[PDB]
Order: structure tokens, then sequence, then C-alpha cells
């Protein structure tokens, strides 16, 4: 089959920058090469067909070039909404084949998290377990350090984190940290705190609650 | 121009499943059609094609002798009849015209494990008297299998400020996530906030 190799695997650029994505075929596909954009949770969308023709409704900042084995997709001036994985596909023969994709990430400026803490609720505690949640909202870059304290005792091995994809409009992330403990252990203690450090903060931020 | 897919769901390995793709607003009888699939977190992979008049079909090697692509032009419908499914076949399946209109996808999850509905718990601050003008509310969607669950707020009338986190896999072998939204503190007491949780594999819908 015709193997398509995309590079780089990930491209991280600021809005307004020019983006250049490469696709190389193991053999000539002439100009039978298309580019697709796939945003989170969405179907792929055709950008460019026959190597260099812009598809319907596609913005002028997208263009393509190449023939034979080397192809390029250019975004002349990147926008936050262009956060997506980009794929090439050849239609020179069967089977149709795709490149492995290039993820285009948006390099915005540093933004501090807004931090929120949630106590375990009503019902949850009827079952023998307590989940306390720390939310870090709308921040950048992705790296953030979250530390759980119960009575100023640092916790370990009892929390899980989850992070959203980059927001399509403002390019920020949000993150949750969930400390999971047995209902009966959530009453040997009074003070629950989440302490956050991040490039956007000049000093650590702590959110807490009692009992 | 619309391509609407259906037929996806949770299916045990070894079983069969038929996917449908119904087209509107195109000369369907004159269009080649494809199926393309995408495993979770992975790339696009071509599955099969059928000529406009059904007279020719080609397949990916890994589904030859196992999947059949067909069409009913009189119903503007494309089919994929799958057999002997394995974990390998778990994917979102897309239909696409040859000139590259794509359907929304339909998820096929192949799993032997029993399905389990989530427990849903509110995430609220500890009072009503916030320390600031912005408050956050949420719901913990805990201990379900398999993925996915979807969440809306106020039946989709509330979208701005909503963040639904990617599920985390527990030691349980089950999944958990949360959905949060930020709202004005002043609206706390005025406005009702309801999360709408949907876990189709277990036929579960919850509204805390």
């Amino acid at each position: 089959e015709i193997v398509l190799t995309q590079s780089p695997a990930t491209l991280s650029l600021s809005p307004g920058e020019r983006a250049t994505l490469s696709c190389r075929a193991s053999q000539s596909v002439s100009s039978y090469l298309a580019w697709y954009q796939q945003k989170p949770g969405q179907a792929p969308r055709l950008l460019i067909y026959d190597a260099s023709n812009r598809a319907t409704g596609i913005p002028a900042r997208f263009s393509g070039s190449g023939s034979g084995t080397d192809f390029t997709l250019t975004i002349s001036s990147l926008e936050p909404e262009d956060f997506a994985v980009y794929y090439c596909q050849q239609s020179s023969n069967w089977p149709r084949t795709f490149g492995q994709g290039t993820k285009v990430e948006i390099k915005r400026t540093v933004a501090a998290p807004s931090v929120f803490i949630f106590p375990p609720s009503d019902e949850q505690l009827k079952s023998g377990t307590a989940s306390v949640v720390c939310l870090l909202n709308n921040f950048y870059p992705r790296e953030a350090k979250v530390q759980w304290k119960v009575d100023n005792a640092l916790q370990s091995g009892n929390s899980q984190e989850s992070v959203t994809e980059q927001d399509s409009k403002d390019s920020t992330y949000s993150l949750s940290s969930t400390l999971t403990l047995s209902k009966a252990d959530y009453e040997k203690h009074k003070v629950y705190a989440c302490e956050v450090t991040h490039q956007g903060l000049s000093s650590p931020v702590t959110k807490s609650f009692n009992r | 121009v619309q391509l609407v897919e259906s037929g996806g769901g949770v299916v045990q390995p070894g079983r069969s499943l038929r996917l449908d793709c119904k087209a509107s607003g195109i000369t369907f009888s004159n269009s080649g059609m494809h199926w393309v699939r995408q495993a979770p977190g992975k790339g696009l992979e071509w599955v099969a094609v059928i000529w406009y008049d059904g007279s020719k079909r080609y397949y990916a090697d890994s589904v030859k002798g196992r999947f059949t692509i067909s069409r009913d032009n009189s119903k503007n419908t494309l089919f994929l009849q799958m057999n002997s499914l394995r974990a390998e076949d778990t994917a979102v399946y897309y239909c696409a015209t040859n000139d590259d209109y794509w359907g929304q996808g339909t998820l096929v999850t192949v799993s032997s494990a029993s399905t389990k509905g989530p427990s849903v718990f509110p995430l609220a601050p500890s009072s009503k008297s916030t320390s600031g003008g912005t408050a956050a509310l949420g719901c913990l969607v805990k201990d379900y299998f398999p993925e996915p669950v979807t969440v809306s707020w106020n039946s989709g009338a509330l979208t701005s400020g909503v963040h639904t986190f990617p599920a985390v896999l527990q030691s349980s072998g089950l999944y958990s996530l949360s959905s949060v939204v930020t709202v004005p503190s002043s609206s706390l007491g005025t406005q009702t906030y309801i999360c709408n949780v949907n876990h189709k594999p277990s036929n579960t819908k919850v509204d805390k």
C-alpha cells in the first residue's frame, strides 16, 4: 500500500504565525492528495483536494502544494479555532491510505488558573466513599502542580487528574484533581485544601474548606 | 447536504452489527460512497468503498470476507454489515461521499464486560456565599462502563463556560469523570442548574 508519513507529529505555534505541515508518500501519487482538518469531537473536514485546490467554504488562509511524493499544507496565519489534527489522504490507488496526522496546538500567552474546591456531597457519602474535587479553570500552559493537604499533611497516591483539550476560542486548558477517600476517613479530619502552583501565578494559591 | 449515521452501540465480540448512513440533498445515486473508521485516540483508516450503482466494491484487507458494504439507492442509504467483531474493531465509523462530505460518525464499542450505569453526584461550593463574583458548579459521574457518557447543562441551553473532562479509568476497571460550569455568583438562587447525564450503553439518563 502507499504509505503516507506526516511531519512534524506535533506543531505548536502562536496565533498569527505561519504553519507548514508536510506529507510524504512512499511512491508517487501524482496530485491525488487531500488534506483534512479534524477538531475535537468532530468529523474530519476536507480542506484541500488534488494537492492544491481549496474546498468549498474553506478560508483563504489554507493552501496546499506539491505533486508526486512531497506535499505541504500551509496555514498562512493561524487562528485559535485551527486547533485540530490534520491528515493527508491519497486517492491514487486502493486501499485509500491516510497519514498518521499532525496535531496543531496553539501557543498562547501565560494565563493563571481560577481555582475552586468542592466538598463530597450528600448522597456520595451514603456509599462508603468520599470524593473531593479541585478545579483549575482556563489556564495556560498545561503544566500545573496540584497538592492536596489534609490538616497540612501532604497527600500521595490518592488523587487522579484529568485535563481538557485546548479551548477552540481562547486556547486555554482546564484541569480537575479528585482526591478519593473512604467516607470514614473523610471524618478523621477537618481541613481539606488544594494548593496550586503554575507559571501564571506569582505565589501559590490555596483553596480550602472545613469539615 | 446531510449524511446521517445510525446503528452504533455496544456489542459483544464475535457478534454482528449493521451501520446505516442516510443521505439528503445530494444526487446519491450518482455518488461513490466510503466507510472510514477511527479507533479512540487514533488515526483515520479507510474501510470500504462502493461505486455509485453498486456494481463495484473494494475493501481494506482486515475486513475482507467479514464486512459487506452495500446501498439502497431508493432509500438513499449506505450500509456496512459487519461480522465477527473484535476489540480491534472498536471505533467511530464515518460514511463519506467520494467528493468528501462526511457523516457525524457512529460509535461501535466491542466489549465482553458487563455494562454499568454511573452514579451522579452534584459538585457545589460549601454555602452560596462565594468569595467572588464567579461560582463553579458541577457533577461527578462515577463508576460506569464502558465509555462514553455525554453531559449537557439545562438541556443544552447552557453551553458557555462548560467543561466536561475526559474520563479517567479507575482501579475498579470502571470510568469516572466530572462536568463543571462557571456562572455568576449572583445567579445562585435565581437560576436553576441541572446537569443532564446520558450513558447509552446502560440505558441510563440522570439529571442532578
